[PDB]
């Protein structure tokens, strides 16, 4: 049998409800969540990492001059000193003196630490979203398994058929760029694989983690060897990668609202609480019993002994009932003033048991049933002295759940008698062109 | 292997959350609200100070040093009498609602 | 459970009260005075005799 309703996105609390059958005694239906994961698509775009520029030997020219080829390296550069005469270990180098040659080449290469810690750059397209719902029904355990969040694809489950429904809202944390570097995410921008301001991001670009080709724009310039010595120096601005490892804002997973918890190896947010979720179980036949099975009760009186305007359950109240015969059936109520903590109850001969509950008004007018028999409880709340807990709310806060009954009074003159004097004093108008009409005729 | 920073000293008030930090070393402290506006503030701490931080029903969420993450949500206690005369009626719903009390009355 | 009161000054006379913790039941409490010492300070000036 096909139930169909709406229920919340949230992880922690239970969604109960009471399937009604014409013809068979009621079921109790608990739908509970335990993960909500919105996974996108990525395609890796290219890494990061810190340059190292590797210079080779150069060469030095005695008695004439030297050119140079564009050779295919990343930020590669060439250039010729005239009239150097170096000096080394055990004399001068050559003889002749205000004309020699030196080459002082010098390229970009990356380091040797790109493989541990690198920057991965995805661009995010939009994809599936997958939970994993634990399902009970009348009197077998909780199991669960894996069910997908799309309108399509039906999950076996227990013994029923379950189609979680879409989700009532399209938010992702994720923007349409993104960075991985270790565990946590950023919303960052690209330089898009062919720009590089040499200094911020996009310094040294590879297409994947041991490509061959490699961009690299850093600056590189050379320098011109000083007073007879042999070496080449260089000059170029500082990494990209080390001024974005200082410069750097919070991460996604300590910015993104509704509780998103980010993971990274499938690139998930989990257990976000936005929208609702529409559900459709078909409850198996097998699992119903009939009206002659299940006992028949009636004289139903209730009394709340105590009840607090608190988290968690807060609320207790005894119920006398009489009984046809002893057995088992559910109690659920159907209204949002108060949840159940409990399911079913072990009924007897004439007795009375009592229930938690957890409301958030002051009055709760709240109604359930037993044994498909309906009862009716009232009562009054004192607010709790707690001021901050560690748990999230059980119950669901309403517009008119704050007002007492006093300030409830209070409101229904100021609207009743006040408007109801008008008519009062409307009348009077009907009333004076009567008797003005019989002053004619 | 890293240092840890020693716990706070955390008191409650009414939709406000303290928390007496004593650093030795220069130490970093995040909170986010687990509501539809994150609101997140960041700052390194590094002399004995004291932050209030505004919790409501949604929850809050923050982190101080290496220690985990740790959510608090805030009740409805109040700072009123519900139910008696009209002058502590009105100042029972102003610390509850103040942003409808003023326009609705 | 934080309970505030205001008690007599009396030293034989015990005082009674109920707290009362929601959820819970009630507990007795029993506070009795057996002294009451007020001490000033005290600077000796001078001796005679």
């Amino acid at each position: 049998y096909e139930h169909t309703a709406v229920m919340p996105n949230k992880v922690g609390i239970p969604y109960k409800a009471l399937v009604e059958r014409p013809g068979y005694a009621p079921v109790h239906l608990q739908i509970q969540l335990v993960n909500t994961r919105i996974i996108p698509s990525t395609n890796l775009e290219y890494i990061t990492c810190k340059y190292k520029t590797k210079v080779p030997s150069p060469v030095v020219k005695c008695c004439g001059a030297t050119q140079c080829t564009s050779k295919p390296h990343p930020d590669y550069q060439c250039q010729v000193f005239s009239g150097v005469y170096p000096f080394m270990w055990g004399g001068a180098y050559c003889f002749c003196d205000t004309e020699n040659t030196q080459m002082s080449e010098a390229y970009v290469e990356r380091s040797e630490e790109c493989s541990i810690d690198h920057a991965k750059a995805y661009k995010v397209h939009t994809g599936t979203v997958q939970a994993m719902v634990n399902i009970t029904y009348g009197s077998v355990s909780w199991r669960s398994a894996d069910v997908y969040v799309n309108g399509e694809t039906p999950a076996k489950i227990g013994d029923a058929k379950l189609i979680i429904g879409p989700l009532s809202s399209a938010w992702s944390p994720f923007d349409n760029k993104v960075v991985v570097y270790g565990h946590e995410v950023y919303n960052y921008d690209f330089p898009e694989y062919g720009t590089g301001k040499a200094g911020s991001f996009g310094d040294l670009q590879s297409r994947t983690s041991t490509s061959n080709d490699l961009y690299a724009n850093t600056n590189l310039k050379l320098q011109r060897p000083q007073a007879g010595i042999v070496h080449t120096p260089f000059t170029q601005v500082p990494s990209g990668f080390e001024r974005w490892k200082k410069d750097k804002g919070a991460p996604l997973n300590d910015v993104a609202p509704f509780g998103c918890s980010i993971a990274l190896e499938p690139l998930r947010a989990e257990n976000c609480a936005v929208g609702s979720i529409p559900i459709s179980i078909d409850i198996p036949d097998a699992a119903f019993t009939r009206i002659s099975e299940t006992p028949t009760v009636s004289d139903l009186e209730c009394k709340i002994t105590e009840c607090t305007y608190a988290f968690d359950f807060g609320g207790i109240a005894t119920v006398a009932y009489k009984s046809s015969k002893a057995g088992n059936c559910p109690i659920h109520s159907p209204s949002g003033v108060a949840v159940i903590k409990e399911n079913d109850v072990t009924l007897a001969e004439s007795g009375s048991f009592t229930f938690h509950f957890s409301t958030a008004n002051i009055h709760p007018a709240f109604k359930l049933q037993v044994c498909t028999s309906a009862v009716t409880c009232k009562g009054d709340c004192k607010p709790p002295k707690d001021h901050i807990v560690d748990y999230p709310a059980q119950h669901t806060e309403s517009f008119t759940s704050a007002i007492s009954a006093t300030a409830w009074s209070w409101i229904k003159v100021l609207v009743g008698g006040t408007s109801a004097f008008i008519v009062l004093g409307l009348i009077a108008t009907a009333v004076v062109a009567l008797v003005l009409f019989f002053h004619r005729h | 292997i890293a240092t840890l920073a020693p716990e706070p000293l955390v008191e409650h008030k009414h939709r406000t959350l303290i928390l007496h930090l004593h650093p030795d070393h220069p130490t970093l402290l995040t909170t986010r609200s687990l509501g539809s506006d994150a609101n997140p503030t960041r700052q390194w701490i590094e002399r004995p100070t004291t932050v209030n931080f505004t919790v409501t029903g949604e929850g809050l969420e923050y982190t101080w040093g290496n220690h985990p993450p740790k959510r608090v949500w805030a009740q409805e206690s109040g700072e009123g009498n519900p139910h008696g005369w009209p002058h502590e009626v009105v100042v029972y719903y102003y610390n509850r609602y103040p942003l409808t009390t003023i326009i609705g009355l």
